[PDB]
Parts: structure tokens; C-alpha cells; sequence
């Protein structure tokens, strides 16, 4: 019955702090008043592994961390239950992340074999608070042109596109022709950049045929930042 | 506080089994599993020892230096990330294990060179793109001429298309003069062990 | 002509005046009085083999001590019905796994007081001559190490959520010397030092008891610290922080008669060996002193 409360998520602009809390829940016994037990935070990039960044066991006063977060983060635990706190300052990009608090199980008795385990590892997790670091404002995108290759395309096929680059936030809507070219288009998921910003291609597979007569147009919309762009897609000069 | 190696990806079919090893400390190892957008659970702790509620059909293991997690009989509710570490606490690179639910697809890879207006820009973007890939697994590794390039690559995670295979995008920033200094630059994929590289030149139009 | 066997004990008590309190009581509906004839009966050349990790008595008891659990502990006799009876191991260091030389046939046990506490053993019965280590493994470190100590050392609790225990520090130091001696003869002369517990269970990590009605949870921190064996600030009164729990003054003195202990592993290439206060469960305080019974059929 025992569990972990986190917020869930929080969306932060750059260069502001933030105080992520995790309160335990459900606890009849109150195992967890006396704060016998050494709780974690963890840290997950978008796509990315697990990152233990430090603890606390809140019968003292005294947090530990990892090397890479020692100066860059400060944990804590103070109140009647403990409620675990993770303090970032200064948020930049890099911060994106889920953050997980998790208990170390401790030392603990198992009687079905009787043992006396230590517990070095975590049996109970919270279900993460995604932090979202974002730029002060809305940024409209660049629109480069992929020009037609048919190196890795079908035969009597070529493969156009255009490179959206560096926007913010999502999302961003790619039409072909005005929404007259529909099949072979293929706009891929956007990749979010260290920079804070967004950038996705949209590739559309044409007969090689019609590139000396048929013009081949992107149209490009990023409502957020009100910006509009219709890129034409030409064959390169050889 | 010491770095414990994973292998990035392995898979297996249904019924099949797979081994996952924990470089480098076999002394009180623990195992976490994270399905996909999902909340890491505890599979295993004291390298062998297996909570309630953990299938037998996971089992640990160690080799003097490097623990091990065994799975028998592969289902497709394995499919998750593992994740491995020891005391004090530092978690490995973590092992993605793809279940096989339809054949293997090698990815067709598209690498576009920076285009001119781009360049006119001041600036220079090679894009390669990857897709109608089975599993949701790849590597992909640049290369500025034939040494590996890890600066300025943005790469995302594989997400699944409209037939259940994946795409994915692999992108990297040069300066006009990276670009222009060498003879080629290379995307390099990797997929259940089968390669694709595909290779621009400045020269070419 | 007896058999290991398992039977329904029945318990007995010295319950009388009909109080209020709820732990004497119980011991008029479920108990009877104290047998008046407490015959023992030694046997002729007999030994015979015990294991204390495997007696079935200790299961037989917790269940009687849940059903009052659902105020002072008083003595309760564990006698069998006809056709049973109760072997008692009388070799002195014999500790509570192997064979018995000295074997007596009781018709019950001696007055237990089912004592609730962790990490350290009260008002429990005194080892006899030398210190005994207990273990059902020593060799293996998650097995639950019970010491029974020979020389108590009173603990003294004061309630002005507030409270704290006081114990002599010259007496406890004397006491712990003693048995980091006698752990340092079954390992191989190795250097044997105490720590206080690290993260885990409330039970596991702090000395509970009771008290007329108050659930302690004392820090037993200053009691299995190195800093006071082998001089400083140690001799005089140590004052263990404690703190109430609802799961004007008032003072319970009471006598530490055991150690549950646990061992660390990892450390076995090294020349140290470390223990840490708690371990087990609620079973192994009876197990402590249910060691030299032992139930077999006629
Ligand atoms: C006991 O006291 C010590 C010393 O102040 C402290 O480090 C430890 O956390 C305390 N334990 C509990 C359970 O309060
Ligand atoms: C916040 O961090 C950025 C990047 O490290 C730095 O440039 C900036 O000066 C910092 N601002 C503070 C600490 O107020
Ligand atoms: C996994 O490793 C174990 C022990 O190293 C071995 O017994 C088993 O055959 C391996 N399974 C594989 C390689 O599929
Ligand atoms: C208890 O004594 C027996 C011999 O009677 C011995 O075999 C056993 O190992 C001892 N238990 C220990 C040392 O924990
Ligand atoms: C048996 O134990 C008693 C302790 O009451 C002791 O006095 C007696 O000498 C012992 N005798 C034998 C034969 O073990
Ligand atoms: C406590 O121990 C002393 C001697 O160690 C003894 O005289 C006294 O009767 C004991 N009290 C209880 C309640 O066990
Ligand atoms: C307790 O036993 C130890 C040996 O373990 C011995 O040196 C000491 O004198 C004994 N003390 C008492 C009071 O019996
Ligand atoms: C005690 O534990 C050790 C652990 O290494 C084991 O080798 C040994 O067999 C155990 N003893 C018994 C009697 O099982
Ligand atoms: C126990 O401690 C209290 C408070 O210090 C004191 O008043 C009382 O006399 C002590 N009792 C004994 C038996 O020493
Ligand atoms: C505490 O123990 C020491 C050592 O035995 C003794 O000298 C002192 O009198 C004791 N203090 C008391 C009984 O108050
Ligand atoms: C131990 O016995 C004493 C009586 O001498 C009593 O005051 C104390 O409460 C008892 N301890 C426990 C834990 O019941
Ligand atoms: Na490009």
C-alpha cells in the first residue's frame, strides 16, 4: 500500500529554479517516519539511461552525492514524515530529464528462508516527475532543401525533401504541393537538440521523371511563433 | 562510483533465450526493468536473489569479475530496458532487449549532404535518415573521412511508423570549413549485426 | 523409547488477584496455574542431539503471544499433555545446536516473559559460565547471531514524543569487550569491531521495546561505536535518545541479557570482521530462551 507521490511534471523556463518533492503515501505502519531508510534520486534524459545523482538518510542531516552532481544539486529530506526534496538551480537544457525517487530496502529480514539481507538496491520507485526546461520565448524555423537523390531510392524514383531546423515548441505541420502530394511522403519524429530547440526533415519519393517539369514545394507551418513557409525543392546543378 | 559496461542492444525470438552481462563488479548486483515509457522495476538483487512477483524464468549469475542476468524461455513481455548496478551506486550504459513479434528488416538509409543554401548560411547540417528497421534497435556512428566524428551529432530514438517497423533520424552539425577540409563524411548504421554506411563528398553536385 | 514430535502445548502461569492489567488475565482463560510438584527427572548416560533453529516450540509460543497481542510481561510455564514431555539441556556452554550430555526430563519450562524487543534481548535468563555465541551458521553471515550474555547491564528509561534511556558506559564497555573476545575465538583472532546499523527496517535499526503502555524506539548509535573500547568521555552515563509512537513522567529500568547481532560479508579478504546490533525477528527473543527445550513423543 506503501508508495512514492511525485508531482508529475513541471515545465520550467531557462535559468529558473525548481524543488521537486517526493512524499511517501499509504504508510499505516509509519515505516518511514523515524526516516530509517536511504532515499535516492535518480535521473533520465529523454532516450537516455538511468543516472544515480545522490541520496539522503533523513535520521540525519547529512545528503551524499555523485560526483558529477555534487555541486550542482542540493537533496534534503526535513519535515514530521520526511519528505524527500531535490533542489535545482539555474536550469539549462542539459536538465530535460525525468526524475525518479526511489528507497534503498535496507537492512530487512526474510523469513520464508530467515536471512538477514543488507538491501543494497531499490525495491520501491516513484513514478517520476518529467522536468521540461524551455526558452523564454517561441522560435520559428529554418527551412533548408533536400535535393532530389536517387541513390537509396527505388528505380525510376528520387528522394526530396526539406530540413526543418531549430524550432520551438512543437509542433510543426509539412504539407507537399498543398496538400496535393500525399503518398511517398514521410515526415520523420523531430529530434530535441542540447540546444533546447527542435529541428525535423520531411521526405517525399518522386518519379524521376518529373523533375525537370513538375515543381515540388514544402509547406511548412509553425503556428506557435505564427510563421509560414512554402520552400521550393529544386534538382542541383551538375 | 565505477563504470560498469553493457552491450547496447541484444534480441531474441519468442521461446529463445539471452544473456545480459554487468561488467566489472559481480558483488551485490542489482537488475531494473524499464518497459517502454514505464517506471524501472526491481528484477533481481544480491546477483541472484529474486524478489516476489519476478518470473523464474530470470536468473542471475556471476563469473568472478562480471554478474550476469539469464532470461529462459523469451516472451514479449521482456521487451524493456535493463539496467545494471552495484554498491556504491552507479548505474551501467543499460542493455535494450527487443522480442521479436514479426521477421527482422535491415533499414534503408538516406545520408542528404548539406545543401548550398545552407552553406550560404554559414552553416552545414548532414541528414541521415533511417527507416522500415525491425527491432526498434540501431547504432548509427559518423565519420569525417575514416575516424569516427562525436561532436555535434544529435540523434533521436527510434519511434514505430504505420507498419509496425521503425524510423529514425541521425543528424550532424559541421562548420562550412569541416565540411569543405574533408574528402568525405560517412553515416554508418548498425542493425542485428549487419552494417549500412553511406558516404557524401563536397566534391560531388 | 521417545520420538521428535510436534503437540498443542498448553501454557501455565502464576496469574493471580485478578488485575486489570490484560497480560495476567490471560493467563486465567488460556493458562493454569504453576504446577506445584516441578519435578525434573535426570537421564541415566543419555545424549542427544538439538537445534534450536528448528524448534517448533518457538512457533507454538508466538502464536500465544500474538493472541494477547491482540501491562507487564509475567512468566508463562510451556508444559505438554499426556503422552509428551520436554527434554532440558543442562551442559552450561552449550550453545543450542548439537549434542546434549546432561539431559533432564521437566514436565514444563521455567517462567518465560514474553519480552517484545529489538536488537536487544530484556529481563531475559543469564548465560551460565562463559559467554555463548549463537548461530545456526556462523560461517554464514545472513543467519541471525543471538549472544547470550552473563552479566547484565541495567537500562534506565525516562518519558519527561520526548524521551531517553541512560546506561552506565563503564559497565556496557566491560560487558561488549567481553564478547568481541569471544567472537574473536571463532573466527581466528581477528580484529572484531561493532558498528551502528546503516539503512533498513525500524526494527532492524533501533532498540524497540514497551513500557506500560509506551512503544520506544531508542538509538542505540552510542552503544556499538569504537570509540569507547580499548581513554575519553566514555566512562560515566550515556543518554540514548528515544522517541514515542501510537501504532506527565514515568521510569522502566530493565536488564540486558542478550545481543541480536548481524554479521557483514564482503569482508572476508580482510583481516577485520564487523557485526551490527539487529537482526531476525520476534521469534528469535523467544528462541533465546527456548534453546535447551526440546518436545518429543512417548
Ligand atoms: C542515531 O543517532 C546518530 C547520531 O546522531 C544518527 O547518525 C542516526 O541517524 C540516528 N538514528 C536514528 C534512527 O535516529
Ligand atoms: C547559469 O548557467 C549558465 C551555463 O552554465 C551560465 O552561463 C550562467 O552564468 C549561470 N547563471 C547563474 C549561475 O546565475
Ligand atoms: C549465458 O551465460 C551462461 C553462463 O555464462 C551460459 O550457461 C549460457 O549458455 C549463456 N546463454 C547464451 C549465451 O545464450
Ligand atoms: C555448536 O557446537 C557444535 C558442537 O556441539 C558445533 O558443531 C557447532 O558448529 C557449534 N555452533 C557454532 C560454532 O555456531
Ligand atoms: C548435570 O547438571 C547439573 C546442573 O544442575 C550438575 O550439577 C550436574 O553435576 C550435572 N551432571 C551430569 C552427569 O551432567
Ligand atoms: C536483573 O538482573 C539482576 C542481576 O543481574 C537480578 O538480581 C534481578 O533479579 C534481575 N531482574 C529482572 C526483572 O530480571
Ligand atoms: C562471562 O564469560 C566470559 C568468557 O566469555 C568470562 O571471561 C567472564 O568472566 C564471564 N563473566 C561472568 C560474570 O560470568
Ligand atoms: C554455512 O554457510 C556456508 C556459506 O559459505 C556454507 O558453505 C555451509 O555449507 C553452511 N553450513 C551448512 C551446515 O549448511
Ligand atoms: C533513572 O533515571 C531517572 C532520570 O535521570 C532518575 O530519576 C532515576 O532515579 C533513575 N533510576 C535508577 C534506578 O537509576
Ligand atoms: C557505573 O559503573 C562503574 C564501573 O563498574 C562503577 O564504578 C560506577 O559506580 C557505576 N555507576 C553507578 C552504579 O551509578
Ligand atoms: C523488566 O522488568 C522490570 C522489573 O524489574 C520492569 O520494570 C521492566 O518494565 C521490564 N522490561 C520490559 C521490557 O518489560
Ligand atoms: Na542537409
Amino acid at each position: 500500500q506503501v508508495q512514492l507521490v511525485q508531482p508529475g511534471t513541471a515545465m520550467k523556463s531557462l535559468g529558473s529554479s525548481l524543488t521537486i518533492t517526493c512524499r511517501v503515501s499509504g504508510d499505516d505502519l509509519g515505516s518511514f517516519h523515524f526516516g530509517t531508510y536511504f532515499m535516492i534520486w535518480v535521473r533520465q534524459a529523454p532516450g537516455q539511461g538511468l543516472e544515480y545523482m545522490g541520496g539522503i538518510l533523513p535520521s540525519t542531516k547529512t545528503p551524499t552525492y555523485a560526483h558529477k552532481f555534487r555541486g550542482r544539486v542540493s537533496i534534503s529530506a526535513p519535515g514530521v514524515p520526511p519528505v524527500l526534496s531535490l533542489a535545482l538551480t539555474n536550469l539549462t537544457y542539459d536538465d530535460t530529464a525525468t526524475y525518479f525517487c526511489a528507497r534503498e530496502r535496507g537492512r530487512h529480514f526474510e523469513p520464508k528462508n530467515r536471512d538477514n539481507l543488507e538491501g543494497k538496491f531499490f525495491d520501491l520507485w516513484g513514478r517520476g516527475t518529467f522536468v521540461r526546461v524551455s526558452p523564454a520565448s517561441t522560435k520559428g524555423p529554418s527551412v533548408f532543401p533536400l535535393a532530389p537523390s536517387s541513390k537509396s531510392t527505388s528505380g525510376g524514383t528520387a528522394a526530396l525533401g526539406c530540413l526543418v531546423k531549430d524550432y520551438f515548441p512543437e509542433p510543426v505541420t509539412v504539407s507537399w504541393n498543398s496538400g496535393a502530394l500525399t503518398s511517398g511522403v514521410h515526415t520523420f519524429p523531430a529530434v530535441l537538440q542540447s540546444s533546447g530547440l527542435y529541428s525535423l526533415s520531411s521526405v517525399v519519393t518522386v518519379p524521376s521523371s518529373s523533375l525537370g517539369t513538375q515543381t515540388y514545394i514544402c509547406n511548412v507551418n509553425h503556428k506557435p511563433s505564427n510563421t509560414k513557409v512554402d520552400k521550393k525543392v529544386e534538382p542541383k546543378s551538375c | 562510483q565505477s563504470a560498469l559496461t553493457q552491450p547496447a542492444s541484444v534480441s531474441g525470438s519468442p521461446g529463445q533465450s539471452i544473456n545480459i552481462s554487468c561488467a566489472g563488479r559481480s558483488d551485490r548486483v542489482s537488475w531494473y526493468q524499464q518497459r517502454p515509457n514505464g517506471v524501472p522495476k526491481l528484477l533481481m538483487f544480491d546477483v541472484y536473489r529474486r524478489p516476489s512477483g519476478v518470473s523464474d524464468r530470470f536468473s542471475g549469475s556471476h563469473s568472478g569479475d562480471t554478474a550476469f542476468l539469464t532470461i529462459s524461455g523469451l516472451q514479449t513481455e521482456d521487451e524493456a530496458d535493463y539496467y545494471c548496478t552495484s554498491h556504491p551506486y552507479a548505474f551501467g550504459a543499460g542493455t535494450k532487449v527487443n522480442v521479436l513479434r514479426q521477421p527482422k528488416a535491415n533499414p534503408t538509409v538516406t545520408l542528404f549532404p548539406p545543401s548550398s543554401e545552407e552553406l550560404q548560411a554559414n552553416k552545414a547540417t548532414l541528414v541521415c535518415l533511417i527507416s522500415d528497421f525491425y527491432p526498434g534497435a540501431v547504432t548509427v556512428a559518423w565519420k569525417a573521412d575514416s575516424s569516427p566524428v562525436k561532436a555535434g551529432v544529435e540523434t533521436t530514438t527510434p519511434s514505430k511508423q504505420s507498419n509496425n517497423k521503425y524510423a529514425a533520424s541521425s543528424y550532424l552539425s559541421l562548420t562550412p570549413e569541416q565540411w569543405k577540409s574533408h574528402k568525405s563524411y560517412s553515416c554508418q548504421v548498425t542493425h542485428e549485426g549487419s552494417t549500412v554506411e553511406k558516404t557524401v563528398a563536397p566534391t560531388e553536385c | 523409547v521417545w520420538k521428535d514430535a510436534d503437540t498443542t502445548l498448553f501454557c501455565a502461569s502464576d496469574a493471580k488477584a485478578h488485575e486489570t492489567e490484560v497480560h495476567n488475565v490471560w493467563a486465567t482463560h488460556a493458562c493454569v496455574p504453576t504446577d506445584p510438584n516441578p519435578q525434573e527427572i535426570h537421564l541415566e548416560n543419555v545424549t542427544e542431539n538439538f537445534n534450536m533453529w528448528k524448534n517448533n516450540m518457538v512457533e507454538q509460543m508466538q502464536e500465544d503471544v500474538i493472541s494477547l497481542w491482540d501491562f507487564d510481561p509475567i512468566p508463562i510455564h510451556y508444559c505438554t499433555p499426556a503422552g509428551y514431555v520436554i527434554l532440558k539441556c543442562n551442559d552450561k556452554n552449550f550453545n543450542g545446536t548439537g549434542p546434549c550430555k546432561n539431559v533432564s526430563s521437566v514436565q514444563c519450562t521455567h517462567g518465560i516473559k514474553p519480552v517484545v524487543s529489538t536488537q536487544l534481548l530484556l529481563n531475559g535468563s543469564l548465560a551460565e559460565e562463559e559467554i555463548i555465541i549463537r548461530s545456526e551458521n556462523l560461517t554464514n553471515n545472513a543467519k541471525t547471531i543471538i549472544v547470550h550474555l552473563n552479566k547484565s547491564v541495567e537500562i534506565n528509561c525516562t518519558r519527561p514524543r520526548k524521551a531517553y534511556c541512560e546506561i552506565n558506559g563503564t559497565k556496557w564497555n566491560k560487558v561488549l569487550k567481553q564478547v568481541t573476545e569471544k567472537l574473536k575465538e571463532h573466527f581466528n583472532n581477528k580484529t572484531i569491531i561493532f558498528q551502528p546499523p546503516s539503512g533498513g527496517d525500524l526494527e532492524i535499526t533501533m532498540h524497540h521495546f514497551n513500557c506500560r503502555g509506551e512503544f520506544f524506539y531508542c538509538n542505540t548509535t552510542q552503544l556499538f561505536n569504537n570509540t569507547c573500547i580499548g581513554m575519553k568521555g566514555c566512562n560515566g552515563t550515556i543518554t540514548l535518545p528515544c522517541k514515542i509512537k501510537q501504532i506527565g513522567k514515568i521510569n522502566c529500568v530493565s536488564n540486558i541479557t542478550g545481543i541480536l547481532l548481524t554479521r557483514d560479508g564482503g569482508a572476508n579478504n580482510t583481516s577485520n570482521e564487523t557485526f551490527r546490533p539487529g537482526g531476525g525477528n520476534i521469534k528469535d527473543n523467544w528462541r533465546s530462551e527456548l534453546y535447551k527445550y526440546k518436545v518429543v513423543q512417548i
